[PDB]
C-alpha cells in the first residue's frame, strides 16, 4: 500500500499496541495480523497531526514498563520455597522478551532522547527498573542464596552453575546505553566470603600440617579456588579473590614460613623450595629472608668445602669446588623457581664471597692461584686432558673468576708466568696460549690484553725487523758463517714484565757478542718500538769442545758460556779473572762459580778448569736457580 | 580547523568529482577558509599549497560539507619524491535526509524556513544546514569525537 | 553489470540488482525465488516488446550506464494464470498535488 | 782447552729512538703528541698515531703532522 | 524469509529488506526492539502512512545504499521529485535512521 | 671545446654552497618556475621577462653557454631584481630577496681570479 496521512485514537491504539506488547514479550506466538499492525499503530500514534503525541504514548509506555517490574516483582515475591531457581526463570523470560529486540522499537530506541535530550536510556532503563521493582526489593534474598549455594559447593554439594552465572550477569548487565553494575554489586560480598574462608582455612592448616603438606594443599585450594571463581565469576574480580586467598593464607604466614625456609633450604625438599618458591614469588616480601638464607647456607658449604684443600693441588681443588657448588646452585635454582635474576644476583655474591675470602695473616693470592692453575692446564708436561677440554676449562674458569678480586694482580703474575714459558721454549702452541687469551680478552676487556699485544708486538719486531736487517745482510756484500742458530726476540718492547732494573754492566762471550754487534748493525735503521732496558738475563748455549777428555758440552748459561770464553785465553784462573770475564756482580758470580763447581763442569779464592767432568747423562745442563 | 603555516610546498592539485563549481574551503594565518574559484566537477585544479594544510570538498552550489577526500579533510604533507597527490573530493554517505533539507532549504529561500503545513520543526532541526563555519566545526566535532 | 529493474504489476513490489550481460531466464527465476512463482509461469516486459529469457538486462537498454541510482529502472510483470498468460497491468500510482502558494 | 763447537744463542740490540724534527704550526711535540695528540696521559698510542713524515726526514704530531726517517714511537 | 515484506496501507504488497541497508544502522536498529517470532519469518511490513511513489524511490536509494556502504565503486547522487519535499522533511526528522 | 675558467669552477662551488639546505628553506621556490599561471600572474611574467631561477643558474653554467663568473652575477642580479621589483620595499619578500642577493655578493667575496 501507499497510506496517506491519518488521525489517530490514543486510547485505541494504546488498546492495541498493549495488545500486541502482551503477545510478544508474553512468550507467546501471535498471529501474522498483528505483528504487522502493532508498528502500523505505533507509527500512527507518533505521527499526530497538527500537532505531537510524544508526551501520551511515551508516558503510556513508560506506565507499561513500571507495571512490567512491578508485576514481575510481584509474581517473584510469590516465590518463597523456590527463590533463586524463580529469580533465575523470570530474568531469563525478561531477558528472552528482550532478546526478541529485533523486532520494532528501534524508533523508542533513538526518536526520544533526540526529541528532548542532546531523560534516560530506554531498553537499558527498562531492564534497570525490573531489576529495581524484583532486584532492588530482593538483593537480600539473591545474595543470602548465592552464598547459601557457594556454602553448599564448599561442603561437596553440586551447585546450579547457569542459575548463578545469570543471576550474577543480569545486575551488571543493567545498563549498556563500565564495571560499574557489577564491580559494585558482587565483587566486595565475594571477596568478603573468599576472604574469611581463606583465613579459617589457613588458620586451622598452619597447625594441621607441617611445611610441605600446608604448600601443597594450600596450592591444591589455590587451584581449586581458581576453578570456582572462574565457575561462578567474570575476569573482572578472580584476580581479586585469588589475591585476597594469597594475602590471608601466603601472606599473612611469611614470618613462620621464613622461618621455616631456613632448614627447607638446607634441607633441599625441591618439592617444598619449589612450593615455598612459587607461594612467594608473587608476594612483595617473600623473597629477600629466604634468599638471604640460601646465599648464607651456599656460602659457607663452599668455604667449609674449599678449606680442606691439599697443598699440591690448591688450583685444582678450588676449581672443582667452585664449579661443583655453582652447578648444584644453579641447578636447584632455576629448575625449581623460573630462575630468579636475584636468585643469579645472591649466586654470584655467594661466589665472590667464597673467592675473595683471603686468610688472615697472609695475602690472598686467589689471582695468582688462578692463573697458575690455567698455566698448568696448557702444560705439555701434565697429560690427562685434550685442547677441547682446556678451551672449556678456560671458559668455566672465567665465569668463576668474574668476581676475583686482585684483577690487576693477577694479570701481571700471568703476564710474567708465560713470557717466562716463552722465553724458556716451552710454549708448545701460541695458538692454545692464544685460546686462553682469547677467553682473557673476551673477558677482561680491550686494555686488559693490550699489554699482552705489545709484548706479541714485541717477539714480532724483533722477529720483524732483526729478519729484515738479517735480509738485507742476506743480500749484503761481505760473506757470513754461522756455525750456530739462533732465535732473539727485541720489538715494541712493553708487553710482558720482566721488570728488574740492570744493576752491574754485562760483559758476555764474544761467541755470541758477534752476534748482538752483527745484530744491531744490520738492525739500526727505521723501526721503533721498546727503547726500554737490558731484558737479557736469558743468554745461553752450546759448544763442543775437542780438547777434553771426549767432545761434550752440556747446558750452560751465558755466565759460564762467557767464563769458559774467558778460558780461550787461559783454562785456570783466579775468583777476579773470571768476575771480571763476566761482568757480573758479587751474588751472580758466587753462584755461578758454585754451580760450575759443583756440577762437574770445573774442579783468597782460587777456579780451576775441569778435565774429567762427567755425570750420569753426557747432555746435561748447569741449572738456572730462579726456576 | 586553523591551518598550519609550514610554507613547505605541497606540490598536489586533487582530483575533485564535484558536480558543482569546485571551490573548496581554506586556510587563514589563524584559520579563516575562503572561497575558491571554480573547479567543475570532473576535472581538477591546480595549485601549489603550504605544507600541513587540511581541507576538503564541498558543493560551491550547494554550501554543504562533503568529507575532505571522504574524510576531515586532504592533510598536510611535505615535498619528498616530488610527486603529485591530492585529498580529492566526494560527498558522505550520500544521504536523502541532507538532500531533503537542502531540497527544502532551496525551493524555500532561507527565509521561508518555519513555514510548513506543519510545526515548526523541520527548518531548524533538518534544514538548519549548510554553512561554511558550521560545516567546517561540526567535522571538527566529529574529530573532537576524534 | 548492474542493471537497475523494478517491477510494478497489480498491487506487487519486487527489486534486485540485474546482471547486464545475464539472462532475462535469470530475473524470471530471480523472481521465483522472491514469489514461489519460478520463471515458467512469470512474464517480464520491457514496455510491450516482449524481453524472452535469452535476452540480458542489456537486451531492453536498462543497464548501469543508464538505470536511474535514485529510481528504479521500469520494469513491467505478467505471471502465468491458469491456460493462458493473464495481459500485464498496471495501473498509476498515487496522485500529486500542486505546491503551497508561495513554493512555486 | 777444546771447543769446536758454534751453538750459542746469545743477544745485544735494542737502539730506542724518539720522533725527530721541529715541526713548530701548532704541531705538538714530534716525540710527544700535539695538545690533543698527547693531552691523554692515560694513553701511549701516540706511538702508533705517531709523529714522522717518511723515509724522508718528516715528523710532526700524529693527526695534523700526518696532515701537516724514524718508524719509531 | 528470503524478502521483507513491506506494504502501505493503500492496496499494494511490496518486499524490502533491512539487512540491504545495514549501513543505514537506522534500518539495522529499527527492527531493533520488542520480541516479534514466528516460525514463518518473512519479514512483513503493514504500515498505513506512507507514500507509494515515496517508498519505490526509498527502496530504490536502500539498495543504492547497501551496495555504496564501504563500496569503492562509482556511486550516483540523490535523486527526488519536487512533489513530497515536506512530507519527507518531516518524515526525516521522525525517523532520524 | 671550453678552456675551463676558475670562474666557472668556483660558480660551480657557489651553486653547491647553495645546494646546502640552509639556503632552499627560503630560495626553494626559486629553485624552479616561480608560475606566472601559478596564482594567476598573468602579469607576473609581463612585469619580470627574463625566465630564471637557480635551476636556471646551474643550466647556464653547466651547459657551457656562459662566458664567465661575470654572467653568473648578471642572471642572479637580473632575478633577484625582477622579484623585488615584483614586490613592495616593506616586507617579508623584500627582506628574503635582499638577504639572498646580498649573501650571494658576500660570498662571491672570497673567490680570486684564475
Ligand atoms: C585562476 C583560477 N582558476 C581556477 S582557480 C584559480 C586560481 C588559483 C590560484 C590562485 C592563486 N592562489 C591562491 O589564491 C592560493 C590558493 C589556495 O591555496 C589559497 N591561496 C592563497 O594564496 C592564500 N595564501 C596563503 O595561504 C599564503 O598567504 C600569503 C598571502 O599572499 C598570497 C598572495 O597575495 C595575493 C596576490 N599576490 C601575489 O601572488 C604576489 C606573489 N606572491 C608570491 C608569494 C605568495 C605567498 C608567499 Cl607565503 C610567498 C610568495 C610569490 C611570488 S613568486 C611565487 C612562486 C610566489 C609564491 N611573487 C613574487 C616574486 N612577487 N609577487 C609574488 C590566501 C587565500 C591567504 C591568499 C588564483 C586563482
Ligand atoms: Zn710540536
Ligand atoms: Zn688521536
Ligand atoms: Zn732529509
Amino acid at each position: 500500500m501507499s497510506l496517506k496521512p491519518r488521525v489517530v485514537d490514543f486510547d485505541e491504539t494504546w488498546n492495541k499496541l498493549l495488545t500486541t506488547i502482551k503477545a510478544v514479550v508474553m512468550l507467546e506466538y501471535v498471529e501474522r495480523a498483528t505483528w504487522n499492525d502493532r508498528f502500523s499503530d505505533i507509527y500512527a500514534l507518533c505521527v499526530a497531526y497538527p500537532e505531537p503525541l510524544g508526551e501520551r504514548l511515551y508516558t503510556e509506555t513508560k506506565i507499561f514498563l513500571e507495571n512490567h517490574v512491578r508485576h514481575l516483582h510481584k509474581r517473584v515475591l510469590e516465590s518463597e520455597e523456590q527463590v533463586l531457581v524463580m529469580y533465575h526463570r523470570y530474568w531469563e523470560e525478561y531477558s528472552k522478551g528482550a532478546d526478541y529486540m529485533d523486532c520494532l522499537y528501534r524508533y523508542l530506541n533513538t526518536q526520544f532522547i533526540k526529541k528532548n535530550k542532546l531523560l534516560m536510556e530506554i531498553g537499558e532503563l527498562a531492564l534497570d527498573m525490573w531489576r529495581k521493582l524484583m532486584v532492588e526489593p530482593l538483593q537480600a534474598i539473591l545474595i543470602r542464596m548465592l552464598l547459601r549455594e557457594i556454602k553448599n559447593d564448599r561442603g561437596g554439594e553440586d551447585p546450579n552453575q547457569k542459575v548463578i552465572h545469570g543471576v550474577i550477569n543480569s545486575f551488571v548487565h543493567v545498563e549498556q546505553y563500565p564495571l560499574k553494575f557489577y564491580q559494585e554489586i558482587f565483587e566486595s560480598p565475594f571477596l568478603t566470603e573468599t576472604g574469611e574462608y581463606y583465613k579459617q582455612e589457613a588458620s586451622n592448616l598452619l597447625q594441621e600440617s607441617n611445611c610441605s603438606q600446608y604448600m601443597e594443599k594450600v596450592l591444591g585450594r589455590l587451584k581449586d579456588e581458581e576453578i570456582r571463581c572462574r565457575k561462578y565469576l567474570h575476569p573482572s574480580s578472580y584476580t581479586k579473590v585469588i589475591h585476597e586467598c594469597q594475602q590471608r593464607m601466603v601472606a599473612d604466614h611469611l614470618q613462620f614460613l621464613h622461618a621455616e625456609c631456613h632448614n627447607i633450604i638446607r634441607q633441599e625438599k625441591k618439592n617444598d623450595m619449589a612450593n615455598m618458591y612459587v607461594l612467594l614469588r608473587a608476594v612483595s616480601t617473600g623473597l629477600p629472608h629466604m634468599i638471604q638464607e640460601l646465599q648464607n647456607h651456599i656460602h659457607d658449604e663452599g668455604l667449609r668445602a674449599t678449606s680442606n684443600l691439599t697443598q699440591e693441588n690448591m688450583p685444582t681443588l678450588f676449581v672443582e669446588s667452585v664449579l661443583e657448588v655453582h652447578g648444584k646452585f644453579v641447578q636447584l635454582i632455576n629448575t625449581v623457581l623460573n630462575g630468579d635474576q636475584h636468585f643469579m644476583s645472591a649466586l654470584d655474591k655467594a661466589l665472590t664471597s667464597v673467592v675473595n675470602y683471603r686468610e688472615p695473616k697472609s695475602v690472598c693470592k686467589a689471582p695468582e692461584l688462578l692463573a697458575k692453575y690455567c698455566d698448568n692446564l696448557l702444560k705439555k708436561s701434565a697429560k690427562g686432558m685434550t685442547e677441547n677440554e682446556v678451551e672449556d676449562r678456560l671458559t668455566s674458569f672465567i665465569t668463576v673468576f668474574k668476581y676475583i678480586d686482585d684483577k690487576d694482580v693477577f694479570q701481571k703474575f700471568y703476564a710474567r708466568m708465560l713470557a717466562k714459558r716463552l722465553i724458556h721454549g716451552l710454549s708448545m702452541s701460541m695458538d692454545s696460549e692464544e685460546a686462553m687469551i682469547n677467553k682473557l680478552k673476551q673477558a677482561c676487556g680491550y686494555e686488559f690484553t693490550s699489554k699482552l699485544h705489545r709484548m706479541y708486538t714485541d717477539m714480532s719486531v724483533s722477529a720483524d725487523l732483526n729478519n729484515k736487517f738479517n735480509n738485507f745482510i742476506k743480500n749484503q756484500d761481505t760473506v757470513i758463517d754461522l756455525g750456530i742458530s739462533f732465535q732473539i726476540y727485541v720489538l715494541q718492547a712493553g708487553a710482558w714484565p720482566l721488570t728488574q732494573a740492570p744493576s752491574s754492566t754485562f760483559a758476555i762471550p764474544q761467541e755470541l757478542e758477534k752476534s748482538v754487534q752483527m745484530f744491531e748493525l744490520f738492525y739500526s735503521q727505521h723501526f721503533s718500538g721498546r727503547k726500554l732496558t737490558w731484558l737479557h738475563y736469558l743468554c745461553t748455549g752450546e759448544v763442543k769442545m775437542n780438547y777434553l777428555g771426549k767432545p761434550y758440552v752440556a747446558m750452560v748459561t751465558t755466565y759460564q758460556m762467557a767464563v769458559l770464553l774467558a778460558f780461550n785465553n787461559s783454562e785456570t784462573v783466579s775468583y777476579k779473572e773470571l768476575q771480571d770475564s763476566t761482568q757480573m756482580n758479587e751474588k751472580e758470580l758466587t753462584k755461578t762459580i758454585k754451580s760450575l763447581l759443583d756440577v762437574k763442569m770445573i774442579n783468597e779464592s782460587s777456579f780451576s778448569l775441569n778435565m774429567n767432568f762427567s755425570s750420569k747423562r753426557t747432555k746435561f745442563k748447569i741449572t738456572t736457580s730462579m726456576q | 580547523l586553523r591551518s598550519v603555516n609550514s610554507r613547505e610546498p605541497s606540490q598536489v592539485i586533487f582530483c575533485n568529482r564535484s558536480p558543482r563549481v569546485v571551490l573548496p574551503v581554506w586556510l587563514n594565518f589563524d584559520g579563516e577558509p575562503q572561497p575558491y574559484p571554480t573547479l567543475p566537477p570532473g576535472t581538477g585544479r591546480r595549485i601549489h599549497s603550504y605544507r600541513g594544510h587540511l581541507w576538503l570538498f564541498r558543493d560551491a552550489g550547494t554550501h554543504d560539507g562533503l568529507l575532505v577526500n571522504q574524510t576531515e579533510l586532504f592533510v598536510p604533507s611535505l615535498n619528498v619524491d616530488g610527486q603529485p597527490i591530492f585529498a580529492n573530493i566526494t560527498l558522505p554517505v550520500y544521504t536523502l535526509k541532507e538532500r531533503c533539507l537542502q531540497v527544502v532549504r532551496s525551493l524555500v529561500k532561507p527565509e521561508n524556513y518555519r513555514r510548513l503545513d506543519i510545526v515548526r520543526s523541520l527548518y531548524e532541526d533538518l534544514e538548519d544546514h549548510p554553512n561554511v563555519q558550521k560545516d567546517l566545526e561540526r567535522l571538527t566535532q566529529e574529530r573532537i569525537a576524534h | 553489470m548492474d542493471v537497475f529493474l523494478m517491477i510494478r504489476r497489480h498491487k506487487t513490489t519486487i527489486f534486485t540488482d540485474a546482471k547486464e550481460s545475464s539472462t532475462v531466464f535469470e530475473l524470471k527465476r530471480i523472481v521465483e525465488g522472491i514469489l514461489k512463482r519460478p520463471p515458467d509461469e512469470q512474464r517480464l516486459y520491457k514496455d510491450d516488446q516482449l524481453l524472452d529469457d535469452g535476452k540480458t538486462l542489456g537486451e531492453c537498454g536498462f543497464t548501469s550506464q543508464t538505470a536511474r541510482p535514485q529510481a528504479p529502472a521500469t520494469v513491467g510483470l505478467a505471471f502465468r494464470a491458469d491456460d493462458t498468460f493473464e495481459a500485464l497491468c498496471i495501473e498509476p500510482f498515487s496522485s500529486p498535488p500542486e505546491l503551497p502558494d508561495v513554493m512555486k | 782447552k777444546r771447543f769446536e763447537v758454534k751453538k750459542w744463542n746469545a743477544v745485544a740490540l735494542w737502539a730506542w729512538d724518539i720522533v725527530v724534527d721541529n715541526c713548530a704550526i701548532c704541531r705538538n711535540h714530534i716525540m710527544d703528541l700535539c695538545i690533543e695528540c698527547q693531552a691523554n696521559q692515560a694513553s701511549a698510542t701516540s706511538e702508533e698515531c705517531t709523529v714522522a713524515w717518511g723515509v724522508c726526514n718528516h715528523a710532526f704530531h700524529f693527526h695534523c703532522i700526518s696532515r701537516w726517517q724514524k718508524y719509531g714511537h | 524469509a528470503m524478502y521483507v515484506k513491506l506494504i502501505s496501507s493503500d492496496g499494494h504488497e511490496f518486499i524490502v529488506k533491512r539487512e540491504h541497508a545495514l549501513t543505514s544502522g537506522t534500518i539495522k536498529a529499527m527492527l531493533s526492539g520488542p520480541g516479534q517470532f514466528a516460525e514463518n519469518e518473512t519479514n512483513e511490513v503493514n504500515f498505513r502512512e506512507i507514500p507509494s511513489h515515496v517508498l519505490s524511490k526509498v527502496c530504490m536509494y536502500f539498495t543504492y545504499k547497501v551496495r555504496y556502504t564501504n563500496s569503492s565503486t562509482e556511486i550516483p547522487e540523490f535523486p527526488i521529485a519536487p512533489e513530497i519535499a515536506l512530507e519527507l522533511l518531516m518524515a526525516a526528522n521522525f525517523l532520524d535512521c | 671545446s671550453s678552456k675551463v675558467s676558475e670562474q666557472l669552477k668556483c660558480c660551480s662551488g657557489i651553486l653547491k654552497e647553495m645546494f646546502a639546505k640552509k639556503h632552499a628553506a627560503y630560495a626553494w621556490p626559486f629553485y624552479k618556475p616561480v608560475d606566472v599561471e601559478a596564482l594567476g600572474l598573468h602579469d607576473y611574467c609581463d612585469i619580470i621577462k627574463h625566465p630564471m631561477d637557480m635551476s636556471t643558474i646551474k643550466s647556464k653554467l653547466e651547459a657551457r653557454e656562459y662566458r664567465d663568473a661575470q654572467e653568473f652575477g648578471a642572471d642572479v642580479r637580473l632575478m633577484f631584481s625582477n622579484c623585488y621589483k615584483y614586490n613592495p620595499p616593506d616586507h617579508e619578500v623584500v627582506a628574503m630577496a635582499r638577504k639572498l642577493q646580498d649573501v650571494f655578493e658576500m660570498r662571491f667575496a672570497k673567490m680570486p681570479d684564475e
